[PDB]
């Protein structure tokens, strides 16, 4: 239902994998970057999709799925707003990250 | 970086080229061993541009208590080399 | 209740029975099971509270504080495993020994269903401490060190004495229920007043307020590093812990007899936050943020809005577990270079890049990071604070800002740059010290994910 | 695999102060009788492909002719297809 | 004659600048050498306890210990009260405090009256 | 508040850029006027324009420091502008990558800084603001032209001026697939995001005529008197600093100053009252 | 613009004050008075929801706009007429902003040579 | 979703345009949603499938406390101290009570403002009321209690707001 | 402590001290992390007035601007159902005074 | 991942073909693209709606009397 | 083969993940995932009811 | 650098001194080659004119106004190569460098790796060894009595015998070990 907000939330939780994986075996190889590469490139493809929703229609969507506290009468939880500024800048900082990942990973050999 | 790994042959061979280039001294006079106030009959001020010229032409500049007693090619190769740490 | 106590005197006969080489494996195994067991504390009642007799007793408030007490043990011991290496067997015994009796007298001062069983504890924990840092002391400083810390204390806590044996006298009773159900107002008076300042002197004395933070420099500098841990985690929260509790009785007078005392430390965390800018020693400096962040404490306090509370108890939780990391790693350093000055050994990181890991953790935390519960703390007395009065948010700002250098600064000359020449017996890193600063540190970021649970009674 | 090649440097007789400014820099320094005793150093900065400049509205022009002839060619198929 | 360059507090004067390096006497000659002379045998000194194969420790430095006693505890029993010391401390220890009660408490007077008075509009104010 | 800071802001960080001459620190200054632009875009009750102008200035800066950052690596990490000269030839696709940035930023139109930029210049030219102000960003739009003249100017026209010894190499595909992305990016998303997002401000339809041009006016003012003061470098002649060229080279003296008073003011008095 | 210099330079009553302009009736000039007009009601320009600084007399050619966007959504060139309209229609409005400067302007020109007239008859 | 019920949060028709496409061209839109269910939306059901059997396999209830009512610290003795314990108590729980109370209601004016758009300034008036009146309630009868608060000081209160109250009404009568 | 200079052989390369020499009271205020007293190409009193004559002279156009602002030849913004009364704040139960505008 | 290309000490370096045609069609493109932009939106910076010269406007419309009614 | 492997270990499990997250558990309370009220234009029709939006007063078209 | 200090500085270095720098400011002055080679040698036909005076008075007043006059035009941002005290990578790789003590802490299982560059490293320490012991002696022996007066150091003068206090500058790390 509404992949506008699964695909939001997945670009977002797909980039913080490699992090994860910084304690495995491949970030003690010589293959991380073009790793981290990939996964900034497949999270920027996979976020061109909720921009063209928007694009198509318009929508717009709070998600407060997590409730972290509540203190008397006010309630902090987790929430994510999608509106236009956030699915119109997620794709450009996106591409963005990724050429100069893709640029770093020839700047920074040595 | 990316830089290829130079050697004495090829300090050597720079800092003669750089040294011929000088039109005040003759190429035929100048040796790998000849002095410069003497052997070559120059001033302190000739030591003291050919000491820039050798920094622009190698990229890295000799600080002055170091350059000034810097008076012939030879140990001006030796003191390049050990500054670069250069192996052969 | 007696379910933490019991094993914990129970400690005493199984050190002293143990072999010549087993104490701290023992010690360390039995401190962690009593830990685990005083877990169960967490479990509490948006009602009254969990009133085991008539002895004793648990709150919102005294839970998080016995948790973290009863985790502090084996942390000191296995941070002072190192130094007393070549001390004999009986001399280790009695260290182990003052370190269980000072953690019993810290359990049955936190239940304390009366105001005095709660001061013959709270006075009763001074002799251990005492003895711990006039004994094994390093330096020839520690005598007076010892003096100042006694005597400042026992001066704050003698007016304390009549003060609550003249409200017994009065009102009935000093059961904490009582005096909560039964509380009235206090009257405009000069005698109230005094009244106000002897309950209310002995507890500032120990947080401590500005002007009155002499001792604690001196007693965090001559300490070794199990006295530094528990003066620095828990010993400071009992002057808290204790205006918390005994301000329900001094109302309307806080209202306006508060001035003198927010003013004292509204300044006073911005000064000693410039004190750390300009110091020499790292013990020092950490000490001189421990009374930056009590002082802001004391403001949380005496303001008396629940959000200060809340802030306040957080706060206290989140500074005893920062302030004993970074004074493991100070004391990592020491047992290296032997000089407990900031500007020897530099450029550590090149050669420590895990210890260097853990220094970034620690100032991380210190420098009040979101979402940290530190900054949980801080952020809820600085709203309450500007709900207080709109202005003081300017002071509490400049005291942030300063906050970040200093960390930074402790982080930067002690780490980054040229490692000096001259020394060369940096040992690599033993996995004793990385285990305990590991055991520091995830705490810290588990608690962030439940905040409830150190948030007090008011939440 | 790097870059060991052993290459070796030109003569030195190649380089001549001549057809550079530094000539025109040496017959101002003779007007005064001065004379530069490092003008041939620099000399390859002015010989090889390096002789040649480019203005800033050329470089700022750099590709308009290619591009001209494609805006010419598409616009004649625009204006062919569109009419009709 | 060009502008003059006026060094400050926070802006010293270049050594090439400096009229007393032109001055020159034998005193000065023989003043720098004795300068030189002690630097070179604390150079020494140094060098000579540094290259050891025998040492596995930390060169204790004397002049940093001076320097740390002299920070922490050489200064109160150097300490004399002075007109000065006692004016300076007053000022900066008691000025800051009555000054901020001041503008603490003007505050906090004037937002009682305009509760009292009722004209302060704390509508949403539910948490404090 | 908003309009004023970033007028100040926009002007002071081009006049100190007119004059830098390292590489890194001209972009940093050209990043610094543009969001001081966006800010004042804020200030006159414009948010998606600012918004567009974001992303618009990601695209282009980001592709002028990758080209700055190639050419660093092929001159063995040298930052200065006066030890590199022409590169116009001896790396083409830095230098029409940089030429395209350039042209972008200073607002060339039917690019992808056209769209924000020029939207910009319409909507402050057309509002009840400061006079002030505006002025600002007009003569702040014509410094961007001059030091992207500059960059230009220094950086690939001249002379070469690097050590003897040659490493200039471009060819690597991921340098030059990194580049290209970008390029391909700031030719054409700009007209790709305008078209694309629907209508969020009432549009400027009627203008006067000399003020529809004034960015482009300002944009070829500042390139013409940029070019011919640069030209001159070339005479024979040595003069010294003017005060006010001195004055924008050292950041109107706010790094002296405010480095050196106000720490050490805090500092002693952390060691002497505190 | 010229206006600013004739009012910061010149007389400052010789020209209105955009803040509080009109400052003279709206039948002062002709008793004619044909009221505007609009074409969108207020529950479908709620529906549409264009924006409160977007609900303008023109709205009808915005949502005419909006209505060609979201329906041929691919090509993002097609509903070009319209956008044309819709700027059109903002063209005659700021062509009526600029017709009420000048009346108020002429207006307050043929007053002050009322009260000047008025005086000179006076003083004679 | 029968998880909740509608009426404590009350939610509109939202009826949604039927699509009306103009030209010929292939929106991409259709095909990404469709791949999308083909991809995530099928297994994601069948696996959610598989657990609820799997739950009503072994099925087991729990229940909401009933308290009852106690008397109040109106009713209390100067000196009784259990009834007092049992008026403290009770007006806790109350206090608990209206506090949810206010959340929701704000979680109310919350989801009215998102969902309203940009016409949220004159859709949600109705929720900006109840707001505003709860609010006052909850200030009336909670606020300045202090960290310490009771029920006696909360009682003290109220007793000086009638005083307030009752004085301003024979001032005014008696005007 | 950065004015020292920077090729002597220092036993410590980064604070450039020597092992054993006088330490200055205000070392740490002086790291070459903090403030420093280096020499400056212009004098201090010179660099101070220029600023603080920048940013008054600044401050002072910017408030003569905002008294002699810019604007274009157009009347108020005309809003149709009484500047739009009721989709701003509401209160739908007021009638409020009609304003109506004027076709030109 | 690229070629081989020796130092030149002081001679122009080589320059591979890909990098000269690559740069060259983006240039053309960008070139290109303005062209075709600038030929079909012309409004786009010359504006399309011309400014009214509000002198020109005759007091008729403009509500003004000649000067003598009120 | 490794893009394939990729496109399933770090794209596939994380989305079906969070689709059965979102869809049973962020949604099973009230006023969690929220959404903006979708645009209504004259002549259009609504699925759920079936009414169509009568058209607009037929603006004077010139131009 | 490498060079000991003297206890003072000649004229005629601090001439050359100033010489050198004003030929730097002066180059990062004029941009272009031909330029800057220009105005070098009107700088040098400046700077050679006093060459031949005598006294030192006048000689003590001059390169005095010399000097206020390059610090009034000294171009406030001049260029400084990368490596330089003040360039862009001064201290760069010194995060880099470690010391050759720390390879005496390295468990077995990695002192297994490279065994050769390890049995060279004690061949390297058993000559240390025996050659401090030497150097001790030849440093008490050749230094005057009273203290050094100068830090200048002696060279060796036997056969096996090694400079004094080489270790440390031998077994620098590198300049960009990594
Ligand atoms: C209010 C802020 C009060 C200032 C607090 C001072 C803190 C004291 C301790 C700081 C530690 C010292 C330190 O950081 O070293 C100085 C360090 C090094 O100097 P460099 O320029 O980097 O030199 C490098 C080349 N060698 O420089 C600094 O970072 C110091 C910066 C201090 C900034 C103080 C000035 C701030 C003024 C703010 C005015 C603007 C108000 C807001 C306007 C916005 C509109 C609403
Ligand atoms: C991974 C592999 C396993 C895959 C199978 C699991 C697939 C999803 C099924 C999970 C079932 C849902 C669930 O976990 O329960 C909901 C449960 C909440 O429990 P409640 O009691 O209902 O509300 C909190 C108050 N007590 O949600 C969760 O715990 C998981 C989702 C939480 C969001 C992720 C949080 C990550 C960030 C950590 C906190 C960061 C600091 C706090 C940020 C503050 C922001 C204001
Ligand atoms: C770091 C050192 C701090 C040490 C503590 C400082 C605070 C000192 C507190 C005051 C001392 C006496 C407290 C008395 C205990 C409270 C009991 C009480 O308040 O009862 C009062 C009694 O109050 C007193 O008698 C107090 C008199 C004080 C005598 C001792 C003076 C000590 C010095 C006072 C000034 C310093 C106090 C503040 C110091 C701040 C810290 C430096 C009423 O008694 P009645 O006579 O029955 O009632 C009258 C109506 N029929
Ligand atoms: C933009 C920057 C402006 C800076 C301009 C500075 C002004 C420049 C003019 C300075 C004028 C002078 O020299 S001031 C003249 C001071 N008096 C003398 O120079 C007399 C003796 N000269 C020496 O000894 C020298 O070293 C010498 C013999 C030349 C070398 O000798 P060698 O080599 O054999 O060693």
């Amino acid at each position: 239902m509404n992949p506008f907000a699964s695909l939001t939330l997945t670009t977002l939780t797909i980039l913080t994998i490699p992090i994860m994986m910084s304690n495995s075996n491949i970030y003690k190889t010589n293959l991380y970057p073009n790793y981290v590469k990939t996964t900034v490139s497949y999270a920027f493809t996979l976020s061109l999709v909720p921009l063209l929703m928007f694009m198509h229609t318009g929508q717009e969507m709070i998600i407060s799925n997590w409730h972290w506290m509540t203190l008397q009468t006010v309630e902090l939880s987790l929430s994510f707003k999608m509106d236009y500024f956030s699915v119109m800048f997620i794709p450009v900082a996106l591409f963005v990250t990724w050429s100069i990942m893709e640029f770093s990973m020839w700047y920074m050999h040595s | 970086s990316d830089a290829p790994p130079l050697t004495l042959e090829a300090i050597k061979d720079r800092v003669l080229y750089v040294l011929k280039l000088y039109d005040k001294i003759d190429p035929e006079k100048l040796s790998v061993n000849s002095h410069f106030m003497k052997d070559l009959g120059l001033d302190s001020l000739d030591q003291v541009e050919i000491i820039m010229a050798m920094e622009d032409e190698f990229g890295f500049e000799i600080p002055d208590i170091d350059a000034e007693k810097l008076m012939c090619p030879q140990e001006i190769v030796d003191y390049i080399a050990d500054k670069k740490d250069v192996y052969e | 209740m007696l379910k933490i106590i019991i094993p914990t005197t129970m400690l005493l006969p199984m050190t002293w029975m143990s072999k010549h080489n087993m104490i701290w494996i023992n010690a360390t195994v039995h401190s962690l099971l009593i830990s685990l067991i005083s877990l169960s504390l967490l479990n509490q009642l948006g009602e009254n509270s969990l009133n085991f007799s008539l002895t004793f007793f648990s709150d919102s408030l005294s839970a998080p504080l016995l948790v973290l007490t009863t985790w502090l043990l084996p942390l000191m011991l296995m941070a002072s495993q190192s130094h007393l290496s070549k001390e004999t067997t009986t001399r280790k015994k009695l260290y182990i020994t003052m370190l269980i009796l000072l953690q019993l007298f810290l359990i049955m001062t936190f239940t304390a269903t009366e105001l005095i069983l709660f001061y013959i504890l709270f006075e009763a924990t001074l002799v251990p401490t005492l003895i711990i840092i006039t004994r094994w002391g390093n330096q020839t400083e520690r005598l007076n060190a010892g003096l100042y810390f006694l005597f400042y204390t026992l001066a704050g806590s003698l007016p304390l004495l009549v003060a609550l044996v003249y409200i017994q006298n009065t009102t009935g009773s000093l059961n904490f229920l009582i005096i909560h159900y039964w509380s009235h107002p206090l009257s405009n008076s000069w005698s109230n007043i005094f009244m106000w300042l002897a309950c209310i002197m002995a507890f500032m004395v120990k947080m401590p307020l500005y002007g009155l933070h002499l001792w604690l420099p001196k007693a965090h500098v001559e300490a070794p590093i199990a006295g530094s841990m528990v003066l620095a985690a828990v010993l400071l929260k009992l002057g808290g812990y204790g205006m918390m509790r005994i301000t329900t009785i001094l109302n309307p007078l806080t209202n306006y007899m508060a001035y003198p005392f927010l003013m004292l430390s509204m300044w006073g965390m911005i000064m000693t936050s410039s004190i750390c800018l300009r110091q020499t020693d790292l013990k020092s400096l950490i000490a001189y943020s421990s009374v930056s962040h009590m002082a802001l404490v004391i403001v949380a306090i005496m303001i008396q809005t629940p959000w200060s509370f809340m802030g306040a108890t957080a706060l206290m939780i989140a500074h005893g577990l920062t302030s004993s990391m970074l004074f493991c790693l100070a004391n990592t350093n020491y047992e290296r270079v032997h000089s407990r000055t900031m500007i020897l050994a530099r450029g550590l990181q090149t050669l420590l890049p895990l210890m260097a890991t853990w220094w970034l953790v620690a100032s991380l935390t210190n420098l009040a990071l979101p979402p940290s519960i530190n900054l949980i703390g801080e952020l809820f007395i600085i709203t309450a604070s500007f709900s207080w009065s709109n202005i003081t948010i300017i002071l509490m700002g400049m005291n942030m800002m300063i906050t970040a250098l200093y960390s930074l600064y402790m982080l930067i000359t002690t780490q980054r740059g040229k490692y000096t020449h001259h020394i060369n017996n940096i040992k690599p890193s033993f996995t004793r010290e990385n285990a305990l600063m590991a055991l520091h540190i995830l705490p810290l970021l588990l608690l962030t994910l439940n905040p409830k649970m150190i948030l007090g009674p008011l939440y | 695999e790097h870059g060991h090649s052993k290459m070796e440097l030109p003569d030195y007789k190649q380089w001549k102060i001549e057809g550079t400014p530094l000539e025109t820099v040496q017959e101002k320094l003779a007007a005064r009788g001065l004379r530069d005793p490092w003008g041939r150093n620099e000399a390859w900065r002015y010989s090889g492909g390096f002789a040649n400049n480019v203005s800033f509205v050329g470089a700022l022009l750099k590709g308009f002719k290619w591009g001209f002839a494609a805006f010419v060619v598409a616009v004649g198929a625009e204006y062919y297809l569109e009419s009709q | 004659s060009f502008p003059k360059y006026k060094p400050s507090r926070l802006a010293t004067l270049p050594a090439t600048l400096d009229p007393a390096e032109y001055d020159i006497s034998p005193e000065t000659r023989k003043a720098q050498a004795e300068r030189l002379a002690i630097r070179s045998r604390l150079k020494r000194e140094y060098l000579l306890q540094y290259n050891d194969p025998n040492r596995l420790g930390v060169i204790e430095d004397p002049a940093l210990i001076r320097w740390t006693y002299a920070r922490s505890a050489n200064i109160y029993p150097n300490f004399r009260p002075t007109p000065k010391t006692s004016l300076l401390g007053a000022l900066f220890g008691i000025g800051p405090l009555f000054f901020w009660y001041y503008v603490f408490k003007t505050d906090r007077d004037k937002k009682e009256k305009l509760i009292q008075e009722g004209k302060l509009d704390q509508t949403f104010n539910i948490s404090y | 508040m908003t309009l004023c800071l970033g007028a100040i802001t926009t002007l002071f960080t081009a006049l100190c850029a007119i004059t830098q001459n390292d590489i890194k620190k001209i972009v940093a200054f050209s990043t610094s006027s543009q969001l001081g632009l966006m800010m004042v875009t804020i200030g006159i009750n414009q948010p998606h324009l600012a918004f567009l102008h974001i992303c618009m200035h990601a695209f282009f800066k980001a592709m002028l420091f990758m080209c700055s950052g190639s050419i660093i690596h092929s001159l063995n990490d040298e930052q200065d502008i006066r030890k590199m000269g022409g590169l116009y030839k001896a790396m083409p696709f830095t230098t029409t990558a940089l030429i395209i940035g350039s042209l972008a930023l200073t607002g060339m139109p039917y690019l992808t800084g056209f769209y924000s930029k020029d939207l910009i210049i319409e909507a402050v030219n057309m509002s009840y603001t400061n006079a002030w102000a505006l002025l600002m960003t007009l003569i702040a739009t014509s410094l961007t032209a001059a030091y992207s003249t500059r960059i230009i100017f220094f950086a690939f026209l001249g002379k070469p001026r690097f050590p003897p010894l040659v490493l200039i190499n471009e060819n690597n595909p991921l340098l030059i697939n990194s580049i290209k992305r970008l390029l391909i990016g700031s030719i054409f998303a700009g007209f790709i995001i305008s078209n694309n997002i629907p209508p969020m401000t009432v549009p400027n339809t009627t203008m006067p005529l000399y003020m529809k041009m004034t960015a482009l006016i300002v944009t070829i003012m500042g390139f013409m008197l940029a070019l011919e003061l640069n030209n001159t470098t070339y005479y024979l002649k040595f003069k010294y600093p003017s005060q006010t060229y001195k004055f924008s080279n050292m950041l109107g003296y706010y790094p002296s100053i405010m480095h050196r008073l106000p720490t050490y003011h805090n500092l002693s008095m952390s060691q002497k009252s505190a | 613009g010229a206006h600013l210099a004739r009012r910061y330079l010149g007389d400052a009553s010789k020209e209105p004050d955009p803040l509080r302009m009109p400052t003279f009736p709206p039948d002062y000039g002709f008793p004619e008075r044909k009221e505007r007009e609009m074409v969108a009601t207020q529950q479908e320009m709620n529906d549409a929801q264009l924006m409160l600084q977007q609900r303008d007399y023109c709205a009808h050619y915005l949502i005419q706009l909006l209505k060609c966007k979201r329906d041929s959504f691919p090509n993002f060139l097609a509903c070009k007429h319209e956008q044309h309209d819709w700027d059109y229609c903002e063209h005659l409005d700021y062509v009526k902003r600029m017709k009420e400067f000048e009346r108020e302007r002429r207006l307050l020109q043929r007053k002050k040579r009322r009260e000047q007239r008025e005086a000179e008859m006076a003083r004679g | 979703p029968d998880s909740w019920d509608k009426d404590v949060y009350p939610e509109p028709p939202r009826r949604t345009p039927a699509p009306a496409p103009q030209t010929s061209l292939p929106n991409p839109v259709t095909y990404l949603t469709k791949i999308f269910d083909l991809l995530v939306d099928r297994p994601v059901t069948l696996a959610r499938e598989f657990i609820e059997q799997q739950h009503a396999k072994n099925r087991y209830y729990y229940y909401h406390r009933e308290f009852r009512r106690v008397p109040d610290i109106t009713e209390c003795e100067e000196k009784d101290i259990l009834c007092m314990f049992e008026a403290e108590m009770q007006w806790r729980r109350d206090y608990k009570v209206d506090q949810e109370i206010v959340n929701i209601i704000q979680e109310r004016l919350k989801a009215c403002q998102q969902r309203e758009g940009e016409s949220y300034r004159q859709n949600c008036a109705k929720e900006l009321e109840q707001f505003t009146q709860v609010s006052k309630a909850f200030q009336d009868r909670y606020s300045d209690l202090g960290a310490h608060y009771s029920a006696r000081k909360c009682l003290a209160k109220q007793k000086q707001r009638m005083l307030a109250e009752r004085k301003a009404a024979k001032e005014a009568a008696a005007a | 402590q950065q004015e020292r200079d920077p090729w002597y052989d220092w036993d410590h390369p980064d604070l450039r001290l020597n092992w054993g020499e006088p330490i200055h009271w205000d070392l740490d205020m002086y790291i070459r992390n903090r403030v420093d007293t280096s020499p400056t190409p212009v004098s201090w009193n010179t660099m101070c007035k220029h600023l603080f004559g920048f940013v008054a002279f600044m401050l002072f156009m910017f408030w003569v601007g905002e008294i002699y602002p810019s604007y274009q030849p157009v009347g108020p913004k005309q809003y149709p159902y009484n500047d739009l009364y009721l989709e701003r704040g509401g209160d739908p139960t007021k009638e409020p005074e009609p304003v109506v505008h004027y076709e030109i | 991942g690229g070629v081989h290309i020796e130092p030149r000490y002081r001679q122009f370096p080589q320059l591979t073909r890909s990098q000269l045609i690559q740069a060259e069609f983006f240039s053309a493109t960008m070139w290109f693209w303005i062209l075709w932009r600038f030929w079909h939106d012309s409004d786009a910076v010359l504006g399309h709606f011309p400014y009214p010269d509000p002198s020109q406007w005759t007091d008729e419309e403009l509500g003004i009397l000649p000067d003598d009614e009120d | 083969y490794r893009h394939s492997i990729f496109a399933v270990t770090h794209v596939l499990i994380p989305v079906w993940i969070i689709h059965y997250y979102l869809k049973y558990h962020v949604t099973a309370k009230p006023y969690t995932v929220v959404e903006r009220k979708p645009r209504i234009f004259p002549g259009d029709t609504i699925l759920e009811t079936g009414e169509v939006i009568p058209l607009m007063k037929e603006f004077p078209d010139q131009h | 650098a490498f060079s000991a200090p003297a206890a003072y500085l000649t004229h005629q270095q601090k001439v050359l001194r100033l010489y050198k720098r004003a030929l730097r400011h002066l180059e990062s002055w004029c941009v272009h080659r031909d330029k800057y080679r220009y105005f070098a040698c009107l700088m040098r036909a400046r700077f050679d004119e006093h060459k031949n005076e005598k006294d030192m008075v006048k000689a003590t007043q001059l390169l005095r106004q010399a000097e206020e006059e390059f610090w009034y035009g000294q171009h406030p941002q001049p260029y400084i190569f990368p490596e330089s005290p003040g360039g862009t990578s001064y201290e760069r790789y010194e995060c880099y460098k470690v010391p050759e003590w720390c390879l005496d802490d390295w468990h077995p299982s990695e002192k297994a790796m490279y065994p050769d560059y390890f049995a060279k490293r004690e061949q390297w320490k058993r000559l240390r060894r025996e050659s401090w012991e030497r150097e001790v002696k030849q440093l008490q022996e050749e230094t005057p009595p009273g203290g050094p007066r100068t830090e200048a150091l002696p060279p060796a003068r036997k056969e096996g015998d090694l400079p004094p206090l080489w270790w440390h500058i031998v077994t620098r790390p590198r300049e960009r070990p990594m």
